[PDB]
RNA sequence: CUAACGGAAUAUUUUUUCUUAAAUGCAACGUUGGAUACUGGAGCGGGGAAGGAUUUCGUGCCAACGGCACUCGUACACGA
RNA sequence: AGCGACGUCGCUUUUUGAUCCUUCGAUGUCGGCUCUUCCUAACCUAGCGCCGCAGAAGACGCUAAGGGUUGGAUUGUUCACC
RNA sequence: AAGAUUAUCCGCGCAAAGCGGAGGCAGUCCGUUUUUUUCUGGGUCUGCCGUUCGGUGGCAUGUGCUUGGCGCUGCCAUCUC
RNA sequence: GUGAGAUUGUGAAGGGAUCUCGCAGGCAUCGUGAGGGAAGUAUGGGGUAGUACGAGAGGAACUCCCAUGCCGUGCCUCUGGUUUCUGGAGUUUGUCGAAGGGCAAGUGCUCCGACGCUAUCGCACGGUGGUUCUCGGCUGAACGCCUCUAAGCCAGAAACCAGUCCCAAGACCGGGUGCCCG
RNA sequence: UUUUGUCCCUCUCCAAACGAGAGUACAUGCAUGGGCUGGCAUGAGCGGCACGCUCCACGACCGUGGGGCUCGAGGGGCACUUUACGUCCCGAGGCGCUGAACCUUGAUGCUUGGAAUUUCAUGCUCAGGGACUUU
């Protein structure tokens, strides 16, 4: 088990399937990315603009393609808002803290 | 697993497979019927009797009445092709492949002919000049991969060379989705 | 490609999780036909006896008929009519006898139901047989078992049960005519070669002039039987389930299929239960293949091993297999152009106006 | 490549009555049209020199012959 | 142990010589590449015997040819040689 | 092959010894008894009567399986042989 | 010892072929293995143990256990590689009034590329019997002692022989079955 | 007659032989070719204040409305707002027009292609044998 997700691409890479290689990274560590067919890494080499690249993960989310009304939406989740007494307390502290 | 706990309808089926069984089992009188034939006709060979004595069919009479029917009825009681029209498309993915660029499309159209014969199971071809320029249009290397004709097997008198008499015209017509769209057989 | 986790007493890849290849072979019934003993004379097995089916199925005949084509089909029909020879030759009697006083090798006349519920490529429609030892106690209680087992069928897992090594054999996968150098391995001149490369330098001797076997020459590779040992059965399948079902796969989850989003060239198959094997397989794509008990005692860090499949990963293959199931694929799309929606919908209402339309 | 034409583009079979079908010829070779290319002007073009000289054309015509082949010709034949 | 002088017989023929049988109206010269197979006077491997083998290490011998048996450099090589 | 066994059978049983099981009926051609012991046979044709089968159908059920179809058995009955 | 009848046959007052003749074959199917061939191989870890051994210096060994090699032999999930899928896409030059969309460019030209192939650049897999070798022995007479030795006998090596595997039994092996024959 | 072979026909086999099969016919063989699976990677086309897109809704397919989003420029220049022709801007400037657009974004994860030897359907069509050995 443990799927990593071809970055570039962002696909699943079930747990044979494709290639490894390590980069550095200082921010953190020493990582690994594996690339999913060698044109996910050729093109990564070839130094294509995710935000460009059809095929990327990138490139849905940025691009429209991602957008909105498909999961985006925001505003719509439920929610109470009312007003909100003390909690332990006889009805004369609740008017005295809201009123003056 | 298509029954099981979906209560009740195993006795339904039992029964009625049991028709249908009994039925299709049942469907035939056979070979022998032929082999009274037979020994008649190995005093000289009778067609009416073969084309459609050839065939037979238990679990299709429903359905395979209706292919057979038209196909046997001028076809398989006593053959007589039409004199028929129908417009079609072909595939040529597994027709262009592999061997040159340079003789591909010249064999295609050998092999168009040929398809015609194997298709109208009737054999003879002649082809419209559009076509002949459609497929030229390239002219080798390539060519169109998909095409469309209208395909005409017309009955001829007595005429010509080798062994003619009944003959075809098949022709270009076009309007892509080919592959989709379909042949039609041409009502005539 | 499965996974599985290791571990043995004191390997280096021990307690690790792992990823392998595998094999499926597909898999339903053989009928269990006849009864055979052949006996060990000082000369080697001599069939004794054959003891059969009762009823005889039109496939079965298909190859039991050189073919059908024309066939009249009308074989077995004699043996066909004694079940009126019960009031007749006590055949059996007489064979059991046979088998009892003499018989040395019992081996059992199975053969396939072969459509296999397969639909298209592959055909050979025509149908296969083989005798099968059996071993295990007593000539009349394997007899009876036997017996018993007439015309009744087997399923592997009836003498089987994974982890297993198993034996196979099969045809090599087929290669024609052929250069040498693929059928043994030869090398090369240099570029300065005169009169061709491939065929080598040196091939025999004046003495003896005699032309030596210990050189080959070209010929035929692959189709070759070659019985091949020690394949790993991984997993046992049964029952396909459905409008899209069967598979379970534990950490699937998802109650998947045991086919590939693919699932084999020219074979879309699955189409009915499985031989999952640690590992690949000879042979041509798309063929039948013979399994047979293992022969070797495999006593091993291998066998000893609680190989007991968690997982096992299902690609496309195909296009290549980027994407691990169409159910996850088809997300990932979702909408397009097509349907979906912007069709669909539309489709729902129409489909829905249409429908009400012809019933009303 | 193709349609067409034109040559001895010639045939076929028989139960059946029989004929389409179901099994090979013709002529693989001509032309005209048509369709596709190629050369790629330092031409496969167009003109001389030597060379050749009837090979030219007309008409015919097809045994050989032109290493296939011709129903085509620098062939033959017959003349021009 | 292991040797082995002085002797003194063996033994072989992947040496080298000698001999000219044959071969000159023709048996294609080097080397090398390749490639096979074979031989054993076993280098390595299986297993025994000895040890001037404690261990250690080597040595010696047997039984064994089934199995194995290299890359360069330089050098036409061969041999040579790192 | 099983005894130097061809006679109304089979089965079983080393083998003994032994055992069991073993259809009929009439009509019909031909004719012996004899590997030293049938014993009426042989021989076909029919007829006539009945386990089995074979088919027909149905009813359940078991079994088994696909593009719910394909595949097969119980029993029953029928049918036929 | 020595048929007949048909079929069939021709060039000479007839023979014979051919077939089929007192018990034919076909077909099919399924089988056995003679006999042939025949393959694995060594080093590494763990460990013993820093133990033995050694006084020290130093400094070993098996099972056992994990591995690995090379070799062999399979294989293609994966990956890699391979591309005339003239597959896609891309691009130049030219080429088609004209975009489109094609063309030429002797596979124009790149990038992408499944499939298939395929790579120790990918993945898999490599059986236990016997007889012996030396050799040691055991017993053990000769030879009143003794000796493995004669007799007898046990045990025995990467050797050989088989199992397994690869061929399929005599151009002339045969068994078992289905169905048509005669 | 029983055939097997051969017409017929498959790609696993495949140099050829050979092989392996086969249909033998219906949830078929068979092809159209459906569906569907891929792949490559957003077409042509059209559009940029409209239109697209998007949301909602109605009509539900639709028409349609609403809401919201969206709501791309570089150009040599030139006309005309006049004689009353109500153009009722008279210039400022505004309105257009005016050869090419270039890239873009959008509709469009488009468009397009997916066999030789892809997946399959509760799709479609088509059709299903000549020979001859021959006992």
């Amino acid at each position: 088990m443990r799927t990593i997700d071809c970055e570039f691409s962002h696909f699943a890479v079930h747990p044979g399937h494709g290639r490894r290689y390590v980069p550095f990274a200082f921010l953190s560590t020493k990582p690994v990315l594996t690339f999913a067919r060698p044109k996910c890494f050729a093109m990564y080499m070839r130094k294509k603009n995710p935000r460009f690249i059809a095929w990327t993960r990138t490139y849905r989310r940025i691009h429209r393609k991602t957008t909105t009304d498909r999961v985006g939406r925001r505003r719509a989740a439920r929610t109470v808002r009312a007003e909100r007494a003390i909690v332990g307390a006889e009805l004369s502290y609740i008017q005295e803290v809201r009123a003056k | 697993m298509t029954r099981a706990g979906f209560k009740g309808k195993v006795l339904g089926k039992e029964k009625k497979l049991a028709l249908l069984e009994a039925r299709k089992k049942a469907a035939e009188a056979r070979k022998s019927r032929d082999d009274r034939r037979w020994k008649r006709v190995l005093a000289k060979m009778d067609p009416e009797k073969r084309k459609k004595y050839h065939g037979v069919g238990n679990t299709a009479e429903h359905s395979r009445v209706r292919g057979c029917t038209r196909a046997s009825l001028f076809k398989r009681t006593g053959r007589k092709p039409d004199n028929i029209v129908m417009e079609a498309s072909i595939h040529l993915s597994k027709l262009l492949k592999k061997r040159t660029f340079h003789k591909r499309a010249p064999i295609a159209i050998k092999r168009i002919r040929s398809f015609v014969g194997k298709l109208m199971k009737t054999k003879d071809n002649r082809i419209d000049a559009s076509l002949n320029t459609f497929i030229w249009h390239k002219g080798v290397k390539g060519v169109p991969g998909r095409v469309r004709v209208r395909v005409e097997r017309k009955s001829e008198t007595m005429e010509g060379g080798k062994r003619k008499h009944f003959y075809t015209v098949i022709s270009h017509i076009p309007v892509p989705s080919f592959k989709n769209l379909t042949t039609k057989v041409i009502e005539q | 490609h499965i996974v599985r986790d290791v571990d043995r007493p004191g390997s280096k890849v021990n307690k690790k999780e792992v990823v392998e290849p595998v094999t499926i072979l597909e898999a339903p019934p053989m009928v269990v036909v006849g009864i055979v003993g052949y006996r060990q004379t000082p000369v080697g097995h001599k069939t004794i006896g054959t003891v059969w089916a009762h009823h005889t199925s039109v496939e079965f005949r298909r190859r039991f008929y050189k073919n059908w084509k024309q066939s009249a089909q009308l074989a077995f029909t004699k043996r066909k009519q004694f079940a009126r020879t019960t009031e007749g030759r006590l055949a059996e009697a007489r064979t059991l006898k046979a088998f009892e006083k003499k018989a040395d090798i019992i081996r059992v006349v199975a053969h396939t139901q072969l459509r296999k519920l397969r639909n298209n490529r592959v055909g050979v429609k025509k149908a296969h047989v083989s005798e099968i030892q059996i071993n295990g106690g007593t000539i009349a209680q394997k007899i009876e078992l036997a017996k018993s087992l007439l015309e009744k069928e087997v399923r592997i897992d009836s003498v089987f049960q994974q982890s297993e090594a198993c034996d196979v054999c099969a045809v090599t996968k087929g290669h024609g005519f052929t250069g040498v150098v693929k059928r043994w391995g030869v090398a090369c001149l240099p570029r300065k070669t005169h009169r061709g490369l491939r065929k080598v330098a040196c091939i025999g001797a004046w003495h003896p002039s005699r032309v030596m076997y210990t050189v080959a020459r070209a010929g035929q590779h692959g189709y070759h039987h070659r019985t091949h040992l020690n394949k790993k059965i991984y997993q046992l399948g049964r029952a396909v389930s459905m409008e899209p079902n069967q598979a379970t796969t534990a950490y699937d989850l998802t109650a998947k299929t045991i086919t590939p989003m693919g699932g084999f060239v020219g074979y879309g198959t699955v189409r009915n239960d499985y031989v999952m094997l640690k590992g690949s397989v000879a042979g041509p794509r798309r063929r039948v293949i013979t399994l047979r008990r293992p022969m070797a005692p495999q006593t091993s860090r291998k066998l000893t091993e609680k190989i007991t499949l968690k997982f096992i990963d299902t690609s496309s293959k195909i296009g290549h297999g980027r994407f691990q199931t169409k159910k996850e694929k088809s997300q990932w799309y979702g909408p397009l152009k097509k349907d979906r929606i912007r069709r669909e919908e539309r489709l729902r209402k129409e489909r829905a106006a249409r429908a009400a339309e012809r019933k009303a």
